[PDB]
This record gives C-alpha cells, sequence and structure tokens, in this order.
C-alpha cells in the first residue's frame, strides 16, 4: 500500500484548544457554571455576590485577572480557595502541554493497514488498470 | 491464526490516541473541586442552622 | 480558660519535641533499618537489637547542622522557655509583656522546627524506597501545636491589653 | 516467513488519580502546607501589637 | 474511568442538596402560613416575599440539571427530568399574580402543600438516583 508521506497540515482555526481534550473543555465550562451557582447559594444562605456578580468573580479568578471582591464568610471562602487551586492547575496543564506540542512533533500515518483502509473509505485508493495487481481483487 | 485466536482481535483496527491531555490525567483536581463544593455547602448550612 | 490551654499546649509540645529527637524511629529504609536522628538501628537481618550511630563524614554546613541536630534542639529549648514564661505570668501578674514574650517564643519554636525538618530531609537523600516513622510525626505534630499555642498567647495578650 | 522480533506488549499505563502532583515530590507539597501555616501565623502576630 | 457524564452526575449530586433545602423551606413556610391586626399582614407579605424570591433559583438550578444532561448525552435521565421542567414552566400555573399569592388562605394552600410534598419526594428520589449513577459510572473502572 502506497501513500504520500504525512507532512504537517495547515493549522486550522480553533487550534488553540488542542492542548486539552474536548471532554476537559466541557468539564471546565460546567465546573465554572457550577462553582458560580454554589457560591451564590452559599452567600445567600447567610456581601452581594448575586448570580450575575458571582459569575463575574469566578470568570475573573479563572483568567488570572485580579478579583474585584472577595468572599468574607467561611463557606464562601472554601469555594474561592478550591476554585483558585483548580484554575491554577488547569492553566499550568494547558501551558505545559502546549509547550510539549510545539517542542517535539509526532506525525501519524492516517492509514495503517488495508482493513482500516476499507473501513475508512474517506480516502480513495486505486490500482493499475489491468494486471495481476488488478485482476487479483476481482 | 486469527479466526480461532484465544486473545481475539479486540480493537484490531489501529487506534492512535491523540497527544492532548485526557480527562484521566487531571481527574484528581475535579474530585477535589467537587468535594470542596460539597464541604462548603455543609458549612453554609451549619452556620444557618446555628442562627 | 485560655491560659490553662496555653500551658497544656506548651508542655505537650515540649514533650513531643523532646520525644521526637531522643528516640530513633524517624526513617525506615534498607535489611530494613529503623533509623533515627542520632542512631541507626537494624531490623530483620543477621544483626538486630543493639545498634550504632550515624557517620557524617560549602556542603559541610549542611552536614554539621544535620549532624549536630541543632534546630530541633533549639525548638525544644524555645518551647520550654515559652512554657516557663506562661507559668511566670500567673504569678507576678499584670506584667503585660511576659505573655507576649511567650507568644513570640512559641512561634520562633515553629520556625526553628521547620528549618530542622527542611535540613533533615535535604540531608537524608544524600531507586530505593523509604518511609517515615512516628518520631517524624511527633515532630510534625509539635510544630502544629506550637503555632496554635502561639496564636492563643497573642490572643490572650491582646485581650488583657484591651482590658487595660 | 523469517526471523522476527518479539517484545512484551506495552500496557495502557493508566495515570493515577492524583497524577497532577507528580512534578513536585511529596516533601515539597507537605512543606508548602507547613510553610503556609507558619507564614499565616507570623503575619497575624506581626500585624497585632498593642 | 472519569467521564464527562460522571462529572455531571457528581455536580448534580452536590447541587441536589440545595434543591432539597429549598423545598424544605417551602414546606416550613406553608406550615407557618396555614396556622393563623396589621401584624398578621406584615407576616403574610414577609412570607410572600420569601416565596417569590425563592421560586426562581429552584427552577434555574433544575434548568442546569437538564441542560447538563442534554449536553452530556444522558437521555435516560433527561427523560426523567423533562416532566418536572415542564411543570416548572407554569404549565398548570395560571396568570393571576406574579407571586404564588390576597392571602389565598383557601384550597390553594392545600394544593401548594400537596405539590410541595410531591416535589420533595421527587427531589430526594432523584438525589439517590444521581448518587447511584455516579457510583456506577466511577466504580465500573
Ligand atoms: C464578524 C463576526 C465573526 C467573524 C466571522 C469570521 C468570518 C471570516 C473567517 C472565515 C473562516 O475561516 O471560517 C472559519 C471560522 O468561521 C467562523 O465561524 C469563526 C467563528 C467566530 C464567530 C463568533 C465566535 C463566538 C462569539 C463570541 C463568544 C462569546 C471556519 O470555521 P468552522 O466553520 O467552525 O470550521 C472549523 C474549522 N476547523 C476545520 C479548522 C476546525
Ligand atoms: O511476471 C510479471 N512480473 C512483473 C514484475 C513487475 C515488477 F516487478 F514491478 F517489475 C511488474 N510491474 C509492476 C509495477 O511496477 C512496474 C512493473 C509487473 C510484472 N508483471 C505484470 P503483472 O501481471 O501486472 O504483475 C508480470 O506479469
Ligand atoms: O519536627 C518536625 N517538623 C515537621 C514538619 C512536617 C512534618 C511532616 C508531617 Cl507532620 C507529615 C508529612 C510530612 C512531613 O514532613 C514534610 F516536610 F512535610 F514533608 C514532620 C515534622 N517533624
Ligand atoms: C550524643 C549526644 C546526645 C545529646 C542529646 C541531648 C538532647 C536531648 C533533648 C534536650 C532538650 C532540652
Ligand atoms: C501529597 C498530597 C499533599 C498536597 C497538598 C496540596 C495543597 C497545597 C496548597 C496549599
Ligand atoms: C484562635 C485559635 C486558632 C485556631 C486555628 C489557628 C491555626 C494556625
Amino acid at each position: 500500500i502506497m501513500i504520500k508521506k504525512p507532512q504537517k497540515s495547515k493549522p486550522g482555526v480553533f487550534s488553540f484548544l488542542d492542548p486539552l481534550a474536548y471532554e476537559i473543555w466541557m468539564c471546565i465550562v460546567f465546573a465554572y457554571i457550577g462553582v458560580s451557582v454554589v457560591l451564590f447559594l452559599v452567600s445567600r444562605f447567610s456581601n452581594e455576590f448575586g448570580i450575575f456578580n458571582s459569575l463575574w468573580f469566578s470568570l475573573g479568578a479563572f483568567m488570572r485577572q485580579g478579583c474585584d471582591i472577595s468572599p468574607r464568610s467561611l463557606s464562601g471562602r472554601i469555594v474561592g480557595g478550591v476554585w483558585w487551586f483548580f484554575t491554577l492547575i488547569i492553566i499550568s496543564s494547558y501551558t505545559a502541554n502546549l509547550a510539549a506540542f510545539l517542542t517535539v512533533e509526532r506525525m501519524v500515518s492516517p492509514i495503517e493497514s488495508a482493513e482500516d483502509l476499507s473501513k475508512q473509505t474517506e480516502i480513495a485508493y486505486g490500482t493499475l488498470d489491468s494486471g495481476s495487481t488488478k485482476e487479483f481483487f476481482r | 491464526w486469527y479466526d480461532k485466536g484465544e486473545c481475539g482481535a479486540a480493537a484490531a483496527a489501529s487506534k492512535d490516541k491523540t497527544s492532548a491531555l485526557s480527562l484521566s490525567n487531571v481527574a484528581g483536581v475535579f474530585y477535589i473541586l467537587a468535594g470542596g463544593l460539597g464541604l462548603a455547602m455543609a458549612v453554609a448550612l451549619i452556620e444557618f442552622c446555628y442562627k | 480558660v485560655q491560659v490553662l490551654l496555653t500551658t497544656i499546649g506548651a508542655f505537650s509540645a515540649f514533650g513531643l519535641m523532646t520525644i521526637a529527637i531522643s528516640t530513633d524511629y524517624w526513617l525506615y529504609t534498607r535489611g530494613l533499618t529503623h533509623s533515627g536522628l542520632w542512631r541507626i538501628c537494624c531490623l530483620e537481618g543477621l544483626k538486630r537489637g543493639v545498634c550504632v550511630k550515624i557517620n557524617h563524614f560549602a556542603e559541610y554546613l549542611l552536614r554539621v547542622v544535620r549532624a549536630s541536630s541543632i534546630f530541633p534542639i533549639l525548638s525544644a529549648i524555645l518551647l520550654l522557655l515559652g512554657g516557663v514564661c506562661v507559668a511566670a505570668s500567673r504569678v507576678y501578674k499584670s506584667k503585660r509583656n511576659i505573655i507576649l514574650g511567650a507568644g513570640i517564643l512559641f512561634v520562633a519554636a515553629g520556625l526553628s522546627n521547620i528549618i530542622g525538618v527542611i535540613v533533615y530531609i535535604s540531608a537524608n537523600a544524600g531507586k530505593n524506597h523509604y518511609s517515615y516513622g512516628w518520631s517524624f510525626y511527633f515532630g510534625g505534630l509539635s510544630f502544629i501545636l506550637a503555632e496554635v499555642i502561639g496564636v492563643l498567647a497573642v490572643n490572650i495578650y491582646i485581650e488583657r491589653s484591651r482590658e487595660a | 516467513l523469517g526471523i522476527s522480533i518479539m517484545i512484551k506488549k506495552p500496557q495502557k499505563s493508566k495515570p493515577g488519580v492524583f497524577s497532577f502532583l507528580d512534578p513536585l515530590a511529596y516533601e515539597i507539597w507537605m512543606c508548602i502546607v507547613f510553610a503556609y501555616i507558619g507564614v499565616s501565623v507570623v503575619l497575624f502576630l506581626v500585624s497585632r501589637f498593642s | 474511568a472519569f467521564t464527562f457524564a460522571a462529572f455531571c452526575y457528581m455536580l448534580t449530586l452536590v447541587l441536589c442538596a440545595s434543591l432539597i433545602f429549598f423545598v424544605i423551606w417551602h414546606i416550613i413556610a406553608f406550615d407557618e402560613l396555614r396556622t393563623d391586626a396589621r401584624e398578621r399582614l406584615k407576616n403574610i407579605e414577609r412570607i410572600c416575599c420569601l416565596l417569590r424570591k425563592l421560586v426562581v433559583p429552584e427552577y434555574s438550578i433544575h434548568g442546569l440539571f437538564c441542560l447538563m444532561f442534554l449536553c452530556a448525552a444522558e437521555w435516560v435521565t433527561l427523560g426523567l427530568n423533562i416532566p418536572l421542567l415542564f411543570t416548572h414552566l407554569w404549565r398548570y400555573f395560571h396568570r393571576p399574580a406574579d407571586g404564588s399569592e390576597s392571602i389565598m388562605n383557601a384550597d390553594i394552600l392545600n394544593y401548594c402543600q400537596k405539590e410541595s410534598w410531591c416535589k420533595l419526594a421527587f427531589y430526594l428520589l432523584s438525589f439517590f438516583y444521581y448518587l447511584y449513577s455516579m457510583v456506577y459510572t466511577l466504580v465500573s473502572f
């Protein structure tokens, strides 16, 4: 089986989110929306921290930009501390894995064997017109 | 060789995992976060039942 | 109320930090040898029971400081001084500064302790797997107890200075 | 046929649950916690003098 | 075997405690209402304000649950949670006043009692189902 040697493709848009898997991005989104609502509920059991302002605080804390206000209660502070730890680890992971992507590059053959080539069918594969390598498949 | 293989041909087709961080690498921080929210909601009720 | 708690904390912390250094069950490593701060002892081998000391020969400063384990010794001294200062506050009362002195001694104890363990763990590694015993965790518990009694001593001092 | 290599099959090697802590040894994390407590207490003490 | 659906079930597990506490407060507030000059009024406006401000989070959070399940592809559970969302969309609720209540100390009180008890039962059952689903998805690893 003869295929063209795989070279690096043109980097598509929305490539900036390659260093983290899709599942991690979805979990990040819903973790942010869960932390904000929990911080709201906590600050409204016992400080403003309404939903609109709690979402801003959580988003500010994730993007490493300084927070406007800080929780004063205890239960409002546990949430802040946990979300700070989480965002620190996630940003460090993203930066490190992106550095790995840029440093050493791995190229994988799109197709490995003929069984997978039949399964794919996205790549068109052709023989010579008439001959043993052609009459064999018939 | 194949049609009677004891180990079988499970995942016989080539499977090349991507180089992106999977959720299995950083699952610990998600466990910690969900536990932290659970604890915060325990404390935020103990305070209110206190008053 | 709180002076008694500070006293019990002071002497419990001193007891734990004088049991940590004297006894030898700090580090478990390989036959299995339950090590110590001064003496290494053997277990499950040709020899057992009786045991021998450590040999410790500008990395020389690390070697000598780890050898002459000064920082835990000084932590024990400071905890004892804080204990006697809190004791002497009850008599000769209304000194208003002996309790603050105790609050500083019980914190310098924590600082000297944490230097002691940083030095010990730094010198220890000078592959094989190791583990930590109960002398190590008495040291670690003494640190926590020292910091807490320090904050309680400052709290008492502030309350007694606002009462005047 | 021919003479062919034979090697042990590489396992999946699933990561640990708390694998994100590897880039720093156990001693570093625990001394971070202990230095945090120490710094908090010292900052409190120094802040309060009457 | 940590998975997106597992994490969504865990997060729902955390939030369902708050979702229960809301309905418990609703039950207590109804019981305070039923057992009855201007002081009684001020009491009834206080309770009405409590209920009006407490209604919305109880609906928005359940909206989060159904949205998370839709976006995480768990249909056996989204099917369970759809009927309660539809009831929470004021399907049976008429258009008389913005708040739930005019003292309305009538059969409306009994109806709100019954639906609040039913909602609490549903919430606790769904809580245990979420706990089971989370344990099943994680421990199966
Ligand atoms: O006996 C045969 N020996 C053959 C040997 C070769 C090669 F080895 F490559 F030289 C080739 N080619 C295949 C493509 O590369 C160039 C020519 C064809 C052969 N054919 C014709 P087939 O029947 O179509 O295989 C024969 O009959
Ligand atoms: O005198 C002593 N000071 C100490 C300070 C800390 C510890 C300790 C504990 Cl308590 C648990 C786990 C690891 C520990 O050591 C660390 F440095 F943190 F790795 C032990 C100590 N003993
Ligand atoms: C080999 C010399 C032994 C020295 C041990 C004396 C220290 C014990 C604790 C002292 C604290 C007051
Ligand atoms: C090895 C587990 C201990 C790690 C503790 C991480 C917390 C550090 C933030 C203060
Ligand atoms: C006021 C007593 C202090 C309790 C926690 C202190 C931890 C350093």
